[PDB]
């Protein structure tokens, strides 16, 4: 659980990133949806 | 229940700066990004910047770089927003609202604050005086009189009227402030009654002008 | 910046019709989603949040509000349209920084032909001690929007020496009131006896004039 929970706390980091470089919208979803997959195996 | 709990109305010289503070409760505080939006008449709605605790960081409108700071503290869960090299154009009202998720999409702004009036200006505070609109003795017998005060010359805005401490409240009209060629508001306050009821029944305006602790209750009643 | 331009900018609906306000701009919409929001502002309060993502009901909000459309071209539907409903809608990206808002499109409600109920109040001897006078007219109550207000002072027309305000459309009727109030110095005021405060509107089949003698009981 640790591992996953490790890849939810880096994935997150990764779309909080990629809003503080202003990247597009479109780019946020693919994120975010990543995310969202890791999420559900929590 | 979220809540977004704006800091008072504000009156500050042109040239000064102020600070606004936006207590946020009900939620996570670092889960979701604040928005601030400025609303001045003719200009409809404007975004000044967001504000994502936690780790904060900030997204910017370019047209208030230099006007407007926005920090945050998790602790006390509020943000602020600071106001400095105030012009006439800074006359607004000020609204934080709860935005997107950090970690979510971009998102529109659900929960708001009831809105912060900042009054740019160099003219002092004064309280408004209270003058009565009595009944005409033309009333018709069985029918319908009007009566109400006025409230003139105040500074700045706004002032609160009700009727019999807030008991009455159907006919009443309570009309939007003018500005006065001398600088000075003023407005109306007015309802309509039975006429059997002018000789036997009370009216009582309660006037407040908050800005110049100003409170006035005015019994209006036909003239004699 | 990403410019919304909404229409119209301002619109009058009758009771249980349709109201359809449009919004465009350049495309804020990705193959999934709509980053297009519906805002509705009423007088003397925060805007509120109507649709979310272009199509998306906010919990509270009632049926009768719908949006709809996608990529550049995005449309706000009231139906049917109620008393309540009289406000400033706007629309609003959240596509990319800045988000902006869009003109806002002013909503009044449609109604039957409502003739006001005048009123003329003199000024109270308070005011006179100060040293000004004022005189005001009420119209209370009527539809639509525009109304004449006329000052005389013995039968003399008036002209620059007075100001008008206008109550926002009631919410539950739909009828506006009117006060005008007319300045008149302590000097001016007591070298004149008959004020009279003329009204011509719609619903009036000819101009109602209320009028009062100064020193009258």
């Amino acid at each position: 659980r640790a591992a996953l929970e490790e890849l939810v706390k880096l994935q997150g980091e990764r779309v909080r990133g990629l809003k503080q470089q202003k990247a597009s919208a479109e780019l946020i979803e693919e994120e975010v949806a990543k995310l969202l997959k890791l999420k559900a195996q929590l | 229940q979220v809540q977004l709990q704006q800091s008072g109305a504000e009156l500050v010289r042109p040239g000064s700066s102020v600070r606004m503070s936006c207590k946020a409760v009900g939620y996570t505080f670092t889960d979701y990004c604040i928005g601030w939006i400025k609303q001045r008449p003719g200009h409809g709605l404007e975004w000044i910047g967001d504000i994502c605790p936690g780790d904060a960081y900030t997204n910017d409108n370019e047209k208030f770089k230099d006007k407007a700071t926005l920090t945050a503290d998790t602790s006390s869960t509020t943000a602020y927003m600071q106001l400095s090299s105030l012009t006439s154009e800074d006359s607004a009202i000020y609204y934080c609202a709860r935005g997107e998720e950090q970690v979510g999409l971009r998102n529109a702004m659900d929960y708001w604050g009831q809105g912060t009036s900042v009054t740019v200006s160099s003219a002092s505070t004064k309280g408004p005086s209270v003058f009565p609109l009595a009944p005409s003795s033309k009333s018709t017998s069985g029918g319908t009189a009007a009566l109400g005060c006025l409230v003139k010359d105040y500074f700045p805005e706004p002032v609160t009227v009700s009727w019999n401490s807030g008991a009455l409240t159907s006919g009443v009209h309570t009309f939007p402030a003018v500005l006065q060629s001398s600088g000075l508001y003023s407005l109306s306050s007015v309802v309509t009654v039975p006429s059997s009821s002018l000789g036997t029944q009370t009216y009582i305006c309660n006037v407040n002008h908050k800005p110049s602790n100003t409170k006035v209750d005015k019994k209006v009643e036909p003239k004699s | 910046d990403i410019v919304l331009t909404q229409s119209p900018a301002s619109l009058a609906v009758s009771l249980g019709q349709r109201a359809t306000i449009s919004c465009q701009s350049q495309s804020v919409s990705t193959s999934t989603y709509n980053y297009m929001h519906w805002y509705q502002q009423k007088p003397g309060q925060p805007p509120k949040l109507l649709i979310k993502y272009a199509s998306n009901l906010e919990s509270g909000v009632p049926a009768r509000f719908s949006g709809s459309g996608s990529g550049t071209d995005f449309t706000l539907n009231i139906h049917p349209v109620e008393e309540e409903d009289t406000a400033t809608y706007y629309c609003q990206h959240s596509w990319e920084i800045p988000w902006t808002f869009g003109g806002g499109t002013k909503l009044e409600i449609k109604r039957t032909v409502a003739a006001p109920s005048v009123f003329i109040f003199p000024p109270s001897d308070e005011q006179l001690k100060s040293g000004t006078a004022s005189v005001v007219c009420l119209l209370n109550n009527f539809y639509p929007r525009e109304a004449k207000v006329q000052w005389k002072v013995d039968n003399a027309l008036q002209s620059g020496n007075s100001q008008e305000s206008v109550t926002e459309q009631d919410s539950k009727d739909s009828t506006y009131s009117l006060s005008s109030t007319l300045t008149l110095s302590k000097a001016d005021y007591e070298k004149h006896k008959v004020y009279a405060c003329e009204v011509t509107h719609q619903g009036l089949s000819s101009p109602v004039t209320k009028s009062f003698n100064r020193g009258e009981c």
